[PDB]
């Protein structure tokens, strides 16, 4: 649901498009998220373990 | 690069000015070479 | 449905650089069309 659910009803939203408005809070777009979308995974999939 | 996107089409506002317009001048241009 | 708007008259941003080319244009038409 993303940060709705602390504040009202749930609103279901997809994961990748997540990221997209939270990277637009700190002051870089969105624009860097989906142009190298698998390698964002491979640090955080590695990050974890 | 990116998933998940699909096909759709897209608009500018300048179709409003230009494509109003533009049809206005080919039909001036109709007047231009008439004779 | 709104209280207290008032009439004025808002410009186009878009709107003299184009006005100014349509007498360059008419210009050519008479220039083309009448002789
Ligand atoms: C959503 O996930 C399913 C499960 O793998 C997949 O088959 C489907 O293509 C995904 N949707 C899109 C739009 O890629
Ligand atoms: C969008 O259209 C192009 C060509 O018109 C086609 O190659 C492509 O597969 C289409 N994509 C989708 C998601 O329909
Ligand atoms: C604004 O213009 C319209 C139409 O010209 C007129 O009916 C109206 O009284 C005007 N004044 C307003 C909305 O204060």
């Amino acid at each position: 649901s993303g940060w709705t659910f602390g504040a009202g009803p749930a609103l279901q939203i997809p994961f990748p498009m997540q990221m997209a408005y939270r990277f637009n809070g700190i002051g870089v777009t969105q624009n860097v998220l989906y142009e190298n979308q698998k390698l964002i995974a491979n640090q955080f999939n590695s990050a974890i373990g | 690069v990116v998933i998940g996107i699909v096909n759709n089409t897209v608009y500018d506002p300048l179709q409003p000015e230009l494509d109003s317009f533009k049809e206005e001048l080919d039909k001036y241009f109709k007047n231009h070479t008439s004779p």
